[PDB]
């Protein structure tokens, strides 16, 4: 019984430091956890 | 059909000029948009889907 | 100063950025091709100039006209753009092929030309193979068009073909041009 | 609102239109002319 | 791997008993399950329920969630056997709003002589015809292929290439061919009488009878004359795969006590509960299944019946009219 997902994942008001992330209700009661990762690897391009 | 001594009688309707298909393949961005400015756009019939 | 001829109006752009400056704007707002239009009526039989020289964008101030008036040419073929509407030297239909093409395709071949002139656009020959031409799809033949054969005018040849046929254009004779602005003025004057 | 699909916009004439305060141009322009393209030859000056 | 390998498939004809099954299941004695609808919750969630979007709370099925449920019961009504039917994908001949209107798979029922545009015979009925092949042209299916009979071997869904001129016109099987004429060889299945598409059928649905209704008369389904080796093939709802149920209540008939709370105030979730006992007063008596029409849920035993479905839904303020309909269509 998959939790709805999540829809419409925007970002706003990135800075250097800090950085947010904004994303639409999806329903009263559930939870959500997070992911971050860094991609380029000491100025090179990596693959997922 | 088929009536005394055997003949038939087609009544078929007609039109002048040739007849092209220029198939190609659909997507959602490229229009079709065929070139030769002597289409007739009365006649046509475009089925493509199979149907 | 045969066009202008009025006054630069105000330009609001007030629909735009509300409270925003008023500048004054030479005044290309009036539908002039409408007036020479009706003020031709009567001047016709402007011949045709043939042009035959890559003449850039101003030959008025060697045929008719000349005060390097540099359209009564435009009005002439109702010439949308200015730039790519009269001909141009050979190679820059060329140079423009390019531009066109070289995001996709490359260099192609855009009909193939029945002699008698029938254009038959993503028609496709099999060398080695039946000598009848097949469409650019259904690959599995079965449909063949045009039994006979021709000529593909590839793309370059289509540019220069399609730019080339642009060379004719009204004159009204280097008598009239003086009697006709003459006229001109006199329905621009008449309406305000 | 709620859902974040539902922004879209009024009647807005867009970015590619608008038009210059000068001397943004100014910036724009030389970013076009030095830089991407020439790293300047010009045979002017300095000024 | 090697070991020994089966390859198995249920066949449809499965589900269509198995909706045969679900009813029959309604009845007043034992062993006869009854179902209800439920509707509650009256008060609203958070505030931004009314806006667009934003979701309701998920619903659970733990006995958390039920508990809750029960508490804000508005009102419930039973679900009689009459009020439930079967039902089909209706494909309405010839009809421009729908997709391929004038071409047909190998296998499609398509219901005729409803609406001008179709008329075949006259005096209603809606007829209705399988389709049994079609005109061999286009390409179709799989790859490529070419010719029809090659693509019906290996698998493959043949899509005629040729719009079929006019309805199905006749009353017994295979109506094509016989005739230099083109179309292809519909064929006749029962009928509907115009009494009861005017209540029963919906426009997405066509209802098809009950191997029971089809009893106390055939005529009234047009069903009154059959090939029929067997002395019945009485019921037919295996005939056309129907594969799906559709339940239908008007509002008035649900019963609310309060009867000024639904209209200010609506019902916002909808669940469907199994087997409620009766309002027993203390565990000092026996349990009994419930029976009659109505049921102010005050007089249903908090947890007294399992539940099948749970909705949570906004508002759906209603009015006082006498139209108004539950749907709920299964898909069993």
């Amino acid at each position: 019984v998959k939790a709805p997902s999540v829809t419409s994942l925007r970002i706003s008001k990135l800075s250097a430091n800090q950085v947010q992330v904004r994303w639409d209700d999806v329903g009263a009661n559930f939870y959500y956890f997070v992911e971050i990762a860094e991609t380029k690897t000491n100025s090179g391009e990596n693959l997922p | 059909i088929r009536d005394k001594n055997n003949q038939y009688f087609p009544r078929l309707k007609l039109a002048q000029g040739r007849i092209v298909r220029t198939e190609i393949i659909y997507d959602k961005l490229t229009p079709i948009i065929i070139y030769d400015k002597n289409i007739d756009r009365n006649q046509v019939k475009l089925y493509v889907d199979g149907a | 100063m045969l066009f202008t001829f009025f006054d630069p109006i105000e330009y609001a752009a007030k629909t735009v950025n509300k409270n925003a400056p008023t500048i004054p704007m030479t005044d290309i707002f009036r539908n002039y091709k409408d007036y020479f239009k009706r003020a031709l009526a009567g001047y016709r039989l402007r011949t045709y100039y043939i042009k035959g020289s890559p003449r850039p964008e101003e030959l008025a101030n060697a045929i008719y006209g000349n005060p390097q008036l540099y359209w009564v040419l435009l009005m002439c073929n109702d010439n949308y753009d200015p730039y790519y509407g009269w001909i141009t030297s050979q190679e820059a239909a060329y140079q423009a092929s390019i531009q066109k093409y070289k995001n996709v395709g490359g260099d192609q071949i855009v009909y193939h030309v029945n002699e008698n002139g029938e254009k038959f656009y993503n028609l496709i020959s099999y060398d080695d193979n039946p000598y009848v031409w097949y469409d650019k799809g259904d690959k599995a033949r079965k449909y063949p068009q045009y039994e006979g054969a021709l000529a593909a005018v590839d793309t370059y040849e289509a540019a220069v073909l399609e730019n080339e046929k642009l060379r004719q254009i009204k004159i009204i004779a280097k008598s009239d041009i003086n009697s006709f602005m003459n006229d001109l003025i006199r329905i621009m004057e008449k309406s305000y | 609102p709620v859902n974040y699909q539902l922004t879209r916009t009024a009647n807005a004439i867009p970015e590619i239109f608008v038009g210059g305060t000068f001397a943004e141009i100014k910036q724009n322009l030389i970013e076009w002319l030095n830089g991407q393209n020439e790293f300047l030859d010009y045979d002017f000056e300095g000024s | 791997d090697s070991s020994v390998i089966y390859r198995a498939i249920v066949t449809s004809k499965f589900r269509t008993e198995k909706m045969l099954n679900f009813y029959n299941s309604i009845g007043s004695g034992p062993d006869k399950n009854t179902i209800f609808i439920t509707f509650g919750r009256s008060e609203p969630w958070s505030s931004n329920e009314n806006e667009v979007g934003f979701a309701p709370p998920y619903p659970t099925d733990s006995v958390l969630g039920v508990t809750d449920m029960w508490t804000h019961m508005m009102g419930t009504v039973k679900v009689l056997p009459s009020m439930l039917d079967a039902v089909i994908p209706r494909r309405d001949w010839g009809d421009t709003r729908y997709p391929d209107p004038y071409t047909f798979r190998i296998n499609d029922i398509v219901v005729c002589n409803s609406a001008p545009y179709n008329a075949t015979e006259s005096g209603a009925g809606w007829l209705v015809y399988r389709c049994l092949d079609v005109p061999d042209t286009g390409m179709c299916s799989i790859a490529s292929l070419t010719d029809k009979d090659e693509c019906l071997k290996l698998g493959g869904k043949w899509t005629p290439s040729a719009r079929s001129m006019t309805p199905p016109e006749g009353r017994g099987d295979a109506e094509g061919t016989i005739e230099p004429g083109d179309g292809y060889v519909w064929e006749y299945l029962f009928e509907i009488p115009p009494d009861v598409s005017i209540n029963r059928c919906t426009n997405e649905y066509i209802v098809v009878p009950w191997p029971e209704e089809l009893k106390e008369d055939p005529t009234r389904w047009g069903y009154e004359d059959n090939l029929t080796w067997q002395q019945d093939d009485f019921g037919l709802i295996y005939r056309v795969k129907a594969n799906t149920i559709r339940f239908k209540a008007y509002l008035d008939s649900v019963y609310f006590p309060e009867a000024a709370l639904p209209g200010n105030k609506g019902f916002r979730q909808i669940s469907i509960i199994t087997n409620p006992l009766e309002a027993k007063a203390h565990p000092n008596d026996p349990n009994v299944k419930a029976e009659k029409d109505y049921y102010d849920p005050e007089d249903l035993m908090r947890h007294s019946g399992e539940m099948i479905y749970m909705e949570n839904r906004p508002p759906i303020i209603m009015a006082m009219d006498q139209t108004e309909e539950i749907n709920i269509l299964f898909t069993f």
